[PDB]
RNA sequence: CAAGUCUGGGCUAAGUGGUAAAGGAUGUGGCGCCGCGAAGACAGCCAGGAGGUUGGCUUAGAAGCAGCCAUCCUUUAAAGA
RNA sequence: UCGAUGUCGGCUCGUCGCAUCCUGGGGCUGAAGAAGGUCCCAAGGGUUGGGCUGUUCGCCCAUUAAAGCGGCACGCGAGCU
């Protein structure tokens, strides 16, 4: 999606921070520059987005610019974030974790069970031009114990991922069961 | 299972002036514990040692025994009736008489005079039993 | 209970807490999260009871991530002893946790369900507590 | 369903009943008979054929009532169709029973009154409901 | 009855403040609370 | 008790100030983004408040209303296994 | 504090706290009544005589409206024992 975006002198970063507007540094494997883009829309977006849609960063230049996050960090304590990482783009083909939805009913649901989508936003290689959106996988098939993983999934033509493929990508297992308590 | 957790839940911890020698502190400190069963009656006490915290669980140590006796001398009145009455082995209180004489059994609780005796003892009980689970069950 | 089945050495130094978690402030596990806001040592008889608490609240249900672990040993002195005389017996163990670290975390249960959980298990601990959700706590990269 | 302020609705047997054991007496409570209810009231039950008759009961405090006779309830008329008795002691995806596509179309020429719809297809998606409350599978 | 942590037990228990103590009032008794 | 009952702008109603924690609370004042506001309920007030079905199971009973499990569909203005 | 601050219990004399054993008020109650249970307000005044033991404490006898718990150098030996 869109976004407003400034130029930082590099001025009084802890303070830049706390005036509002969340700092940051855009670069690629040219150029890099240090800015300032408030919380308000940041956040909003940021959330609803992530690191999967690109975004647009109009600065006093106009010069908006097609970019991904690649590092956000918190501030521990109390979440908010202290700082952002833009990675701008072109034609230039590059990795991002593609989120992941799981259409199905695994047969784990029927006399105890969850499903554990351990790597639910599997990273893959490929350009701009080629960044899809909810990449499905089946689940209808997911018995209660023993699960699927690895990339054996449904990669449309373009998905040039990077896996292993054996990195679990998901499992399903037990629930909780009142009936415990133990010692010795 | 084996178990007993008494917890200090019904227990009546004291702790008096010692008793007997001492010195500047044997009229100072609370040394005598004296632990409480109220549930039973038993009272436990002890000034064996010269501290309080040492003498309230080393005489709990022991209310902890004495009950295990006393706790038990139930299991043993309690069980002694469950299992019935008829023991003496008199002449004179058979439930079956068996004889290899004339060869019969003679099952005096229902009536019954089967004539295999000798086939019995070879486990063949269903028939006795199954007089034997009237007899028996049939005046409650 | 929940201690280390070994280890190097049995009784080990106090130490401090200086605020900052270091380590394990975002989720990535489960959906919902409990953060500890206050620096304190949880004792395994704690993170027990709040782990049980929370099983028994949506018993036959999702599943529980146990985010942090008692592997720090509690020394305790007898009673009515004086000073010294070497260092005290272990009587437990302990999890060193600082401000910003998520504890726990569930999954696979309702939004209700997972708010009342996490609301009763931070009732057994020696602390304060959050409940997060997920969304920035993507550090996948 | 019928009135209120003295009703009842059961859905009685089929052959026989006159006793205490089903219902005989339930219906007694909120003022009832015997000699009402037993012979002349199977005159029905032995035309619904037998297993269930939801046919319920309306009271007037003078021995009179409504006895509106019904179609055996959906929870029966599948276990014809499958085969099983009970249905499941919980429903879900097992169930040992089975009904095929138009074998929900079978009912479809019992159930066509009080459901709502006059049509078969309009009123058999209902039943289609007690295949997920049972278990009941749905062959397809 | 009273207590240090008074909360609302049923839907129809109400929240009152008088006299600058929080209570509970409601339709059954039983649910009465005074904080304190 | 020596020197401002000094100036401008806020907050608190507890004598807080002039001790204490978990944890409670339509205390107050101020920022937030969401509901959803002539398919004009926000509250009262007027009528509704349905059918298979009492869901199956369980069970003396479980008829929405112990509990295990499922939570689809029919009729309209509306109505949940 | 060792160029000395006499230590248990008893007796005598009390006085104070309330986290109340009676008695007065009161809300819940699984409060029919009578009688209880539990919590709230409230010390103004009361809070027995014996057997045993140095005992404190306890157990027991006989009563009672009740036979409260604690502080005061585990109050009180220039007051006694
Ligand atoms: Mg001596
Ligand atoms: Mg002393
Ligand atoms: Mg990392
Ligand atoms: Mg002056
Ligand atoms: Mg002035
Ligand atoms: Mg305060
Ligand atoms: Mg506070
Ligand atoms: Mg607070
Ligand atoms: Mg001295
Ligand atoms: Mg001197
Ligand atoms: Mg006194
Ligand atoms: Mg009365
Ligand atoms: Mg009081
Ligand atoms: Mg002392
Ligand atoms: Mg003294
Ligand atoms: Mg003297
Ligand atoms: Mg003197
Ligand atoms: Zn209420």
């Amino acid at each position: 999606y869109r976004l407003k975006a400034y130029y930082r002198e590099g001025e009084k970063p802890s303070a830049l921070r706390r005036a509002g507007k969340l700092p940051g540094v855009m670069y690629n494997r040219h150029l890099n520059r240090k800015v300032y883009v408030d919380l308000v829309e940041f956040d909003k977006v940021f959330r609803q987005a992530s690191i999967h849609h690109v975004i647009v960063l109009e600065l006093p230049d106009g010069q908006s610019l097609p970019t991904l996050v690649r590092q956000v960090n918190l501030d521990k304590r109390r979440r908010r974030p202290e700082h952002v990482d833009f990675f701008v783009l072109s034609d230039e083909p590059v990795e991002m974790y593609v989120p992941l939805r799981f259409v199905g009913t695994p047969a784990g649901v029927r006399a105890g069970g969850v499903l554990q989508e351990i790597h639910r936003d599997i990273l893959v290689k490929v350009s701009p031009r080629n960044i899809p959106e909810f990449i499905e996988v089946d689940v209808s098939g997911l018995e209660i114990g023993d699960s699927l993983h690895a990339s054996d999934l449904k990669l449309p033509p373009g998905v040039e991922l990077a896996v292993s493929p054996e990195e679990t990508i998901a499992a399903v297992v037990p629930p909780e069961d009142v009936e415990k308590l133990a010692e010795e | 299972e084996v178990e007993v957790v008494l917890k200090p839940e019904e227990l009546r911890i004291d702790v008096m002036r010692a008793s007997g020698p001492g010195g500047q502190g044997v009229n100072t400190t609370d040394s005598a514990v004296r632990v409480v069963h109220l549930p039973t009656g038993i009272t436990v006490t002890c000034q064996t040692t010269r501290s309080q915290i040492k003498n309230k669980e080393l005489a709990l140590k022991i209310l902890k025994a004495r009950l295990y006796e006393l706790e038990r001398k139930k299991r043993e009145e309690e069980l002694k009736a469950l299992r019935g009455e008829v023991r003496p082995i008199e002449w004179g209180s058979q439930i079956r008489s068996y004889v290899l004489d004339k060869n019969y059994v003679k099952d005096h609780r229902t009536g019954l005079m089967r004539h295999d005796p000798e086939n019995v003892l070879d486990g063949d009980l269903m028939d006795l039993i199954w007089a034997g689970l009237e007899w028996k069950a049939g005046r409650r | 209970m929940l201690m280390p089945r070994r280890m190097k050495y049995r009784k080990q130094q106090r130490g401090r807490l200086k605020g900052a978690t270091k380590g394990g402030d975002y989720v990535a596990f489960g959906d919902y999260g409990l953060v500890a806001l206050e620096p304190a040592w949880i004792t395994a008889q704690q993170i027990e009871a709040a782990r049980v608490a929370m099983v028994r609240h949506f018993r036959r249900g999702g599943k529980i991530f146990i985010r942090i672990f008692p592997d720090k040993p509690y020394t305790k002195k007898p009673l009515e002893v004086r000073m010294g005389k070497g260092k005290g017996n272990v009587e437990g163990y302990v999890a060193v946790v600082k401000p910003g670290r998520v504890m726990f975390e569930v999954a696979g249960v309702t939004e209700e369900q997972a708010m009342e959980a996490l609301r009763i298990a931070g009732h057994k601990l020696p602390i304060k507590t959050k409940i997060v959700r997920r969304d920035a706590y993507d550090e996948a990269q | 369903m019928k009135k209120v302020v003295a009703v009842v609705k059961l859905q009685l047997p089929a052959g026989k009943a006159t006793p205490a054991p089903p219902v005989g007496p339930a219906l007694g409570q909120h003022g009832a008979n015997i000699m009402e209810f037993v012979k002349a009231f199977n005159a029905a039950t032995a035309n619904m054929g037998d297993a269930i008759v939801p046919v319920e009961i309306t009271i007037y405090a003078d021995r009179s009532f409504t006895f509106v006779t019904k179609t055996p309830p959906a929870s029966y008329l599948i276990r014809k169709a499958a085969g099983l008795e009970k249905g499941a002691h919980k429903p879900g995806r097992e169930k040992v029973g089975r009904i095929t596509w138009e074998q929900v179309l079978e009912i479809a020429k019992q159930k066509m009154p009080d459901l709502n719809t006059t049509d078969l297809e309009a009123a058999a998606r209902m039943i289609a409901g007690s295949a997920r409350s049972m278990g009941v599978e749905v062959v397809g | 009855k009273v207590r240090a942590s008074v909360k609302r037990i049923c839907d129809k228990c109400k929240v009152i403040r008088r006299h600058g103590r929080v209570y509970v009032i409601c339709e059954n008794p039983k649910h009465k609370q005074r904080q304190g």
